[PDB]
């Protein structure tokens, strides 16, 4: 007998319980474990899945564009960006009452509407889009793009167009085409767009599909680019009195490098952005010529890795080409670690050095962007370490990687784990001790005995970039330094933007920033300790010397040998998720409190109260909640009704996750058995019988479900608080 | 063939057989008793075994085996002649325990060796060496 | 509920469809598929 | 301006195409 | 069902068979230890996976190993 | 939930002052009827409002109540670690630390073992109850001592 | 032989049967769609199939006369559409029943229950009831269009 679903697992299809359903959903994407999977079919299915995913991204982007065009006020928003709030789309909910309708007819809309909080308006405006028809045609074109990628994914599964395994394992050519073509040519095309459209539109010159062939973006054509006199393109950059969208203060420059911020929009100059894209395009195209393909000339990754032997290391990087090229979990972990690092980098660089016009004034959108991308980065990092452990479980070859870097990392894993334990205990012990000392000191009416230690190293680093507030006179803060008298066109604007305490560039830090950066260090150290200990013991330990035989994820090994709960590397991932969420909470709390202080001009509150934790408990959480929890009350409803309701929703989901996390299966299986008895013996209901035998959720499933609720609640409740507080205060 | 023995004296309970016994399968424990005794029911509550033969139907095999351990470990004249069978809805009966008339705790000739690995635990093949197959280190 | 945007009659029937018809149909199809053969 | 009434119910026909192609891709990936 | 394997590091102390609550294991003759016997898993279709046989095992890391596999009515321990 | 109901109902519809007119002015002005019917009411007009005494207790004779408030919060969060994890991870971490002590011959003769599953549960629930009950103890005491 | 990119193959693997397997006549979508219509959906008794078919048909048969019949420009527009639809469903029920009376006089087959005298009479009964109900419910919706609009807009909140 067989129950068909899931077709890819008879071990599940023959499960006569509800687990068959759940696990069928949980293992569908794990193509490696499908019955009779081959490596070539694995790669081809992954290829088509990638095509489908790219189509999904294009469809979601088209949805953003289309809803902004249709139900937005983009053209009205351009007339007065600093006062008109951007709207994401209209509401249509039959549950609404008169109070809710009146509350959500906002931002000059004739119908209920949600206000945008993702800064996509500033994006589209700085890019050069000025009408609704442009956004509309963009949405339609992206529909077509999703269609193209869907047809490509369909075609690459046909026997007439199936890429073979050797084609997928061609690392040299793929790296060449991605570095040179995917990365370089695309930054080149974006520079061309900024030069032809974005910058001319910033100066009031309409450039559309009806005139871009006729009007050159520079009074000189391509000969200054052809010959070599490139300074013609620097011409007269936009003056410090250029008003955006008009010709006042406008120039003819298409490639500058003055640095600093546009005085009105408070963002990077579009000319410097296009110049950056051109330079990066050249760099990436140069990079994309390193590895040989079919013309003999070029490098081979395997020989480069093999050559890097050494004395104390041993085999060095020998055979690592095959090690990484034959394991998709290795490639995925590398990609996830890199992408999480650079996503956190985007988050850190968008609030400090913004690049979209007037988005520095829109504080809620910036808070939400920073929080969003830091959360994405945390997820990506946890996933990277999970895939490293999965590689260790499934793909690691001890003989082909003998005595190399990998084998040595595994060979002294106790040293690495123990020293991570030491650094984590160190950081946590001392940071919590200092916070508790400051709390107990402020409590007894003697706030003068707080341990305030100046963040001297980071202030010195700021000064090295030209920060003269702390009087360090080191490097770019010292005019007599060699590095400051080089004649670089970016020094004046950079110093003017970093020494004007009016933006978010290199914010002044006090001892509270020192304490919270040590808290962040504790969080990173502890989460990484969890993940590394899980990946290094994934193949085995002294409780399960054969943990690799059981797989990356299994319930446990029983109560024997002392008890083996949460033994697999998957359990290490599930543990590390809590600490990652806590680290992002510390990040976002710090960022949001300091930025609320900065935006209100009352930086004294944060600088004086972030030292003891009661300061965080009453001046940050309790205080900024006052607006949110009044979105609806016994007196009516304001525009924060949804955010208050979602705040409470996240609380509920979080506690419901606690439910699955604290109480463990067997109790529930017995309870379900009593309920099964009940159903079989209650008349009329006996006419009906389940098709799948009801059973309690499995152990690993219970961890996953509790953690899913925990994370849903975490994100939703903090997003509600962030949005409601920053929007009711308007920064 | 036909299972024989008097049912134990029991007033009934809600923990006994369900629809599985008639739709899927059931199990039976038989045992001889030196006197009318009181034993504990694996499904909850106390019952009285008759002197002589006793036949009892249970829903799961582990329940019959729990009853067997109780018979052989909790009574002055130890009951160890108990037999456990599996009954199907077609009335078929499959003798189960003890498999070869001798308890599996002590060695007995005639038994084959299954699941026995000639190698050591730590001598299992690495998973990468058997990947993209339908086998695991403990199976090849 | 109303809408000054064009084709405001579209959400009128499209919200029930996305919220009632589409979910009922997809859940029924997936339920039949889960419990197929036997 | 404001998007045309006829314009909103023109993108849906174009969306019928990625719907068809996503249906085809899903059914092919199920194989 | 679950897999129950036995390895050559078996000493034949019969404790895992005594600990089994579903009669999955047997003591068959062998010639690799003093007790001249080894454990076997003939009735694996009745294994639930309670790991008691591993708990009652004395060898430095178990000589008998239980790997949880395809679940069924018997392995899930269902009386319904 | 029982003691929260007791506190809010007493402060709202019972406890209060009385002016020489027969008229009674309650502590929190009878807000129980219109606010204790939603969860947002308990969050705002009971927890957020009445915890203002506990959080602003620093610099007075009740700063100890704010200290113990934060302490109960911390002990709840600490219990969560014993409640959400398993013994095997901690035993592996202890194995690594035991190797580290073996490197310098500081290995104790009494081998360090992770808390048993039952003991992990007992510790988790003990810390959970302690933290929560101490939190509400500090909150209740500060509030009912700052209402006259 | 690396040539079967053709989408139009022989119908049901029989090239000598008067039919062709095409993306309309025999594709996965059309097959799973028509095969799960109430007329072919497996596990359905004839009366339920008739009920579903009648519901659909009687529901949509209100419109033509409602918007285009002679009573369209009277104060009984919806009532006139309803009356026309009810008469049409009655005539169609008579036609269905007569067809069943004539086609199943002989030996009752054992293939599918719908293709018998009893099964076809059950299908006709289901169709009659479903059609009258669908016409009356579409009429009732049209006559109470204001409450439907107020419901879907939340006007009554
Ligand atoms: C120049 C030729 C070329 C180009 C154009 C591509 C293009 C692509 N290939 Mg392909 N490929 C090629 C040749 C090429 N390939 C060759 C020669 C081989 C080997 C024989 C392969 C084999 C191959 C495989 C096996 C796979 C791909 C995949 C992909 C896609 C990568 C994933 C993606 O879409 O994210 C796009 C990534 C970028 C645009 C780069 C972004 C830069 C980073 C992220 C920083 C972001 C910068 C900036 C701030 C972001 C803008 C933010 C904005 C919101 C403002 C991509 C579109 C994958 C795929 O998806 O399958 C379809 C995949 O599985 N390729
Ligand atoms: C960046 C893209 C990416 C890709 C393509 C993969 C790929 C894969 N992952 Mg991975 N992973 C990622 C990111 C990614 N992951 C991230 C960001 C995390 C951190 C949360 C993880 C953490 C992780 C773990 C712990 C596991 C996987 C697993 C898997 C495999 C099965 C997926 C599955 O069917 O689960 C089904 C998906 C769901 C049920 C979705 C439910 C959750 C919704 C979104 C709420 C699969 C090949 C599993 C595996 O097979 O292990 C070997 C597994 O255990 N991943
Ligand atoms: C506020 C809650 C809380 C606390 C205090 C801890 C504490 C700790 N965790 Mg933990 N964790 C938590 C939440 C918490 N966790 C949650 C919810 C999870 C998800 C289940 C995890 C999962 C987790 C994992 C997976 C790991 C940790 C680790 C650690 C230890 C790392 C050392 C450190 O961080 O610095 C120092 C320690 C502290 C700041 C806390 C102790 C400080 C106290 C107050 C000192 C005083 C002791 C006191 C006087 C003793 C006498 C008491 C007497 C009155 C009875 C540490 C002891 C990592 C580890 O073990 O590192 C080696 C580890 O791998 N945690
Ligand atoms: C992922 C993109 C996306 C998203 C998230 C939304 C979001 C929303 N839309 Mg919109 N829509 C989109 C794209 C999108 N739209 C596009 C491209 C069009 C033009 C064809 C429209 C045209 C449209 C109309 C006419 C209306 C909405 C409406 C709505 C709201 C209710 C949903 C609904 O009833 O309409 C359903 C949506 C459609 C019929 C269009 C199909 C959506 C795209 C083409 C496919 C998305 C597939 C994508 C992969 C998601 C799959 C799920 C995922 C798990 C894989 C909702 C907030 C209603 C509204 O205004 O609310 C007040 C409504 O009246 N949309
Ligand atoms: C010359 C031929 C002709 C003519 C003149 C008409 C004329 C008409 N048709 Mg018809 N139609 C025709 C042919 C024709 N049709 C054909 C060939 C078909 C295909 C078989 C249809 C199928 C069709 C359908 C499905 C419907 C109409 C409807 C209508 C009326 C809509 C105008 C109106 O009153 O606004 C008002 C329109 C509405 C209020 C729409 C009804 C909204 C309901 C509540 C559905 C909500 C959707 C959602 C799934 C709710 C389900 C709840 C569930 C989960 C419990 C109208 C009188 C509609 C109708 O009968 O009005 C009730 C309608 O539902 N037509
Ligand atoms: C020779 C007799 C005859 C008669 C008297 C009529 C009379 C009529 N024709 Mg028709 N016509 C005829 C022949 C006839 N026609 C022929 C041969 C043709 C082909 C060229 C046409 C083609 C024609 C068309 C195309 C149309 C008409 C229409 C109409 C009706 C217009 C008014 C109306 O609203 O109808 C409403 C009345 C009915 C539909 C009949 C219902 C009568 C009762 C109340 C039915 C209730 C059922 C009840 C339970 C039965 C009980 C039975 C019991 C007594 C035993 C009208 C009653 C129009 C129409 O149908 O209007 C809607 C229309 O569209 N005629
Ligand atoms: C800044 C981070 C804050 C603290 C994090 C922890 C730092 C870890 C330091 C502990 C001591 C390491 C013991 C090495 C053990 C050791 O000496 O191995 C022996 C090894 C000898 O290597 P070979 O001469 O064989 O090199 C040939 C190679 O091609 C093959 O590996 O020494 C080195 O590799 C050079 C110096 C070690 C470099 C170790 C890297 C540590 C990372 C430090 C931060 C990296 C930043 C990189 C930015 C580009
Ligand atoms: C343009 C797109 C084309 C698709 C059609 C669109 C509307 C038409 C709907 C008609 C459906 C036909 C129903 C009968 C179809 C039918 O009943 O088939 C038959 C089958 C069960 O019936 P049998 O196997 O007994 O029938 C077999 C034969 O009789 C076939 O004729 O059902 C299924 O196969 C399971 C359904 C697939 C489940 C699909 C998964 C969907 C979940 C994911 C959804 C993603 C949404 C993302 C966007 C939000
Ligand atoms: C003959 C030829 C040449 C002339 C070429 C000519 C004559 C024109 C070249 C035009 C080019 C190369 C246009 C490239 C256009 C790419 C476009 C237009 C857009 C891509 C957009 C994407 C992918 C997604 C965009 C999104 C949408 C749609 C939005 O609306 C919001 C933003 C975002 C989400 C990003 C020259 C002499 C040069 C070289 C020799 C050959
Ligand atoms: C487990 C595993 C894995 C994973 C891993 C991981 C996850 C890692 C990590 C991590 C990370 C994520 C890292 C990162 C890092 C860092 C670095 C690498 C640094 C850099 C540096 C530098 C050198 C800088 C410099 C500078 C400065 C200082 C400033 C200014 C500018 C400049 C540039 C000058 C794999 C799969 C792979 C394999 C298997 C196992
Ligand atoms: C889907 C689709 C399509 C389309 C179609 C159309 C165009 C239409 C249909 C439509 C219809 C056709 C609908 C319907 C509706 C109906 C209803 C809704 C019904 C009803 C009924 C009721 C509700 C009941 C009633 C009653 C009775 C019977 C009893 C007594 C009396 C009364 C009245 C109560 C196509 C194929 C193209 C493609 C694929 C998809
Ligand atoms: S408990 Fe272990 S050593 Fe003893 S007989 Fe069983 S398998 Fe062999
Ligand atoms: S897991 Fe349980 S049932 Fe299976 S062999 Fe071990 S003790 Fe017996
Ligand atoms: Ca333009
Ligand atoms: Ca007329
Ligand atoms: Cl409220």
């Amino acid at each position: 007998m067989a129950t068909k679903f899931p077709k890819f697992s008879q071990d599940l299809a023959q499960d006569p319980t509800t687990r068959r359903i759940w696990y069928g959903i949980a293992t569908a994407h794990d193509f490696e474990t499908h019955d009779g999977m081959t490596e070539e079919n694995l790669y081809q299915k992954i290829f088509a899945s990638h095509f489908g995913h790219i189509a999904i991204i294009f469809l979601w982007t088209s949805g953003t564009l289309f809803h902004v065009a249709w139900q937005g006020n983009f053209e009205q928003w351009i007339k007065d960006p600093l006062n008109i709030r951007p709207i994401a789309h209209a509401i249509w909910d039959p549950h609404f009452g008169e109070g809710a309708v009146n509350a959500f007819t906002q931002a000059g809309a004739s119908n209920p509407v949600n206000i945008a909080y993702s800064g996509v308006y500033h994006w589209f405006y700085t890019i050069g889009m000025t009408t609704n028809q442009e956004l509309y045609s963009g949405a339609v074109f992206l529909l077509v793009l999703a269609s193209l990628f869907l047809f490509a994914g369909w075609l690459h599964l046909q026997p007439k167009f199936r890429p073979s395994l050797a084609w997928f394992k061609n690392a040299e050519s793929r790296l060449n085409h991605h570095l040179a073509g995917l990365f370089g040519v695309s930054s080149l095309a974006w520079a061309g767009h900024l030069v032809h459209v974005a910058i001319p539109e910033a100066r009031g010159q309409h450039v559309g599909w009806d005139n871009f062939l006729s009007t050159p973006p520079h009074p000189a054509g391509l000969m200054p680019f052809f010959t070599g006199n490139w300074g013609v393109y620097a011409a007269d950059p936009d003056t410090a009195g250029h008003i955006f969208g008009t010709s006042e203060g406008a120039g003819t420059a298409i490639l500058t490098f003055l640095g600093g911020f546009h005085p009105q929009t408070e963002s990077l100059w579009l000319t410097d952005i296009a110049h950056h894209h051109l330079a990066i395009a050249v760099i990436f195209i140069i990079a994309g010529h390193m590895y040989r393909t079919n013309w003999g000339i070029g490098h081979s990754i395997k020989e480069i890795l093999n050559a890097h032997k050494g004395p104390l290391t041993g085999a060095g990087h020998t055979n690592l080409y095959d090690t990484i090229n034959n394991s998709l979990h290795f490639q995925l972990g590398l990609a996830l670690a890199s992408l999480g690092v650079i996503t956190s980098l985007v988050a850190q660089h968008m609030y400090s050095l913004p690049s979209y016009a007037f988005i520095a004034q829109d504080h809620t959108t910036q808070a939400a962007l920073y929080t969003h991308h830091q959360y994405i980065a945390g997820f990506l990092m946890v996933g990277a370490f999970a895939h490293g452990a999965i590689f260790f479980v499934r793909d690691y070859d001890p003989v082909a990687n003998k005595d190399n870097v990998l084998a040595r990392m595994l060979e002294h894993k106790e040293a690495l784990i123990s020293h991570l334990s030491w650094v984590s205990l160190f950081l946590g012990f001392h940071t919590l001790g200092l916070y508790v000392h400051n709390d107990v000191v402020v409590a007894f009416g003697t706030p003068e005995k707080q341990i305030l230690i100046e963040p001297v190293f980071a202030q010195w680093i700021q000064a090295t970039s030209g920060k003269a507030l702390y009087g360090f006179d080191v490097l770019l803060s010292n005019p007599d330094s060699i590095a400051s008298t080089t004649g670089a066109a970016w020094l004046p604007g950079w110093l003017d933007a970093i020494n004007s305490g009016t933006n978010s560039l290199f914010l002044t830090i006090g001892p509270g920033d020192f304490l919270v950066h040590h808290a962040i260090a504790l969080g990173l150290h502890t989460t990484a300790l969890i993940l590394i200990k899980g990946a290094l013991d994934a193949r085995g330990s002294k409780l399960m010397p054969d943990k690799k035989d059981f797989g990356y994820s299994f319930p446990c090994d029983g109560p024997g040998r002392g008890g083996t709960c949460d033994i697999s590397a998957w359990d290490a991932f599930y543990l590390a998720m809590f600490w990652m969420l806590n680290t992002l909470g510390w990040l976002t709390f710090y960022w949001h409190w300091k930025h609320l202080g900065v935006w209100s001009g009352n930086v004294a509150q944060f600088n004086e109260n972030s030292t003891y934790l009661m300061g965080w408990f009453r001046d940050y959480l309790w205080a900024n909640s006052a607006q949110l929890i009044n979105g609806y009350n016994p007196y009516g409803v304001n525009n924060l009704s949804v955010w208050a309701w979602m705040f409470l929703f996240g609380h509920l989901v979080w506690a419901t996750g606690f439910m699955f996390l604290i109480s463990w299966r067997g109790y529930w299986q017995e309870l379900i058995e009593t309920i099964v008895w009940a159903h079989e013996r209650t008349p009329l209901a006996n006419l009906v019988r389940w098709k799948d035998k009801p059973v309690a959720l499995s152990i690993v499933q219970a961890r996953l479900v509790g953690l899913a609720h925990f994370t849903v609640g975490y994100v939703l409740t903090y997003a509600a608080f962030l949005i409601a507080s920053t929007a009711g205060k308007f920064g | 063939t036909e299972l024989s023995g008097q049912p134990p004296k029991f007033g009934g309970s809600t923990g006994g057989l369900l629809s599985k016994a008639n739709r899927e399968e059931k199990y039976a424990i038989t045992w001889t008793s030196a006197s009318e005794q009181v034993f504990e029911m694996p499904t909850g509550g106390a019952a009285i075994m008759n002197e002589g033969e006793n036949l009892l139907y249970l829903a799961r095999k582990e329940q019959c085996l729990a009853l067997g351990t109780q018979l052989r470990t909790k009574f002055k004249p130890k009951i160890q002649d108990y037999k456990i069978y599996r009954v199907y809805p077609s009335g078929e009966v499959q003798y189960l325990h003890p498999a070869d008339g001798v308890f599996p705790e002590k060695v007995n000739e005639g038994r084959e060796a299954q699941g026995t690995k000639t190698r050591r635990i730590g001598q299992n093949p690495e998973p990468v060496t058997i990947k993209f197959s339908g086998k695991a280190p403990y199976e090849v | 509920m109303d809408g000054s945007y064009a084709a405001s009659y579209l959400p009128w029937i499209l919200i029930p469809m996305v919220g009632w018809l589409f979910p009922a149909v997809t859940m029924g199809l997936l339920f039949i598929h889960i419990e197929s053969e036997g | 301006m404001a998007l045309s009434d006829t314009q909103i119910l023109a993108a849906l026909v174009v969306a019928l195409l990625p719907a068809f192609l996503a249906f085809r891709l899903s059914t092919e990936l199920y194989k | 069902s679950h897999s129950v394997k036995i390895y050559d590091t078996c000493i034949g102390c019969t404790q895992c068979v005594r600990a089994c609550p579903l009669d999955v294991l047997e003591m068959v003759p062998w010639d690799g230890c003093k007790a001249a016997q080894i454990a076997s898993s003939p009735r694996t279709e009745d294994c639930v996976g309670c790991k008691r046989c591993e708990t009652a095992c004395p060898t430095d890391f178990l000589s008998i190993r239980v790997y949880l596999g395809a679940e069924t009515t018997r392995s899930m321990g269902l009386a319904y | 939930i029982v003691i929260f109901h007791f506190s809010w109902k007493m402060q709202s519809d019972v406890w209060g002052t009385v002016s020489p007119d027969g008229s009674v002015t309650h502590v929190t002005l009878g807000n129980f009827a219109q606010s204790a019917i939603t969860i947002n009411g308990w969050l705002r007009d009971f927890l957020w409002a009445q915890a203002a005494n506990v959080i602003n207790s620093y610099g007075s004779a009740l700063s100890a109540y704010g200290i113990m408030f934060l302490a109960g919060h911390f002990v709840f969060a600490f219990s969560l670690m014993f409640l959400f994890s398993g013994r095997g991870y901690w035993q592996e971490l202890i194995e690594s630390i035991v190797w580290a002590h073996n490197k310098l011959n500081v290995a104790p003769a009494i081998q360090p073992r992770a808390l048993s599953i039952i003991q992990g549960r007992a510790v988790g629930v003990a810390h959970y109850l302690l933290g929560g009950i101490v939190t509400t103890w500090a909150f209740f005491l500060a509030r009912s001592l700052s209402i006259g | 032989m690396a040539e079967s990119n053709q989408v139009v193959q022989a119908y049901n693997g029989d090239p000598f049967v008067g039919h062709l397997s095409t993306p309309i006549s025999d594709s996965a979508f059309t097959r799973t769609f028509i095969g799960n219509l109430p007329a072919y959906r497996k596990g359905l008794s004839p009366i339920l199939r008739g009920l579903e078919v009648g519901m659909a048909h009687g529901y949509f048969l209100i419109g033509p006369w409602t918007l285009l019949g002679p009573l369209r420009d009277s104060e009984y527009q919806y009532i006139g559409g309803l009356i026309g639809a009810l008469a049409l469903i009655l005539v169609a029920t008579a036609a269905l029943s007569s067809y069943g009376l004539v086609t199943f006089q002989g030996e009752q087959g054992s293939g599918d229950t719908l293709q018998t005298a009893d099964g076809w009479s059950q299908f006709a009964a289901g169709f009659f009831v479903g059609g009258m109900g669908g016409a009356f419910v579409a009429y009732f919706l049209l006559e109470n269009l204001s409450v439907v609009d107020g419901i879907f807009r939340g006007l009554f909140n």
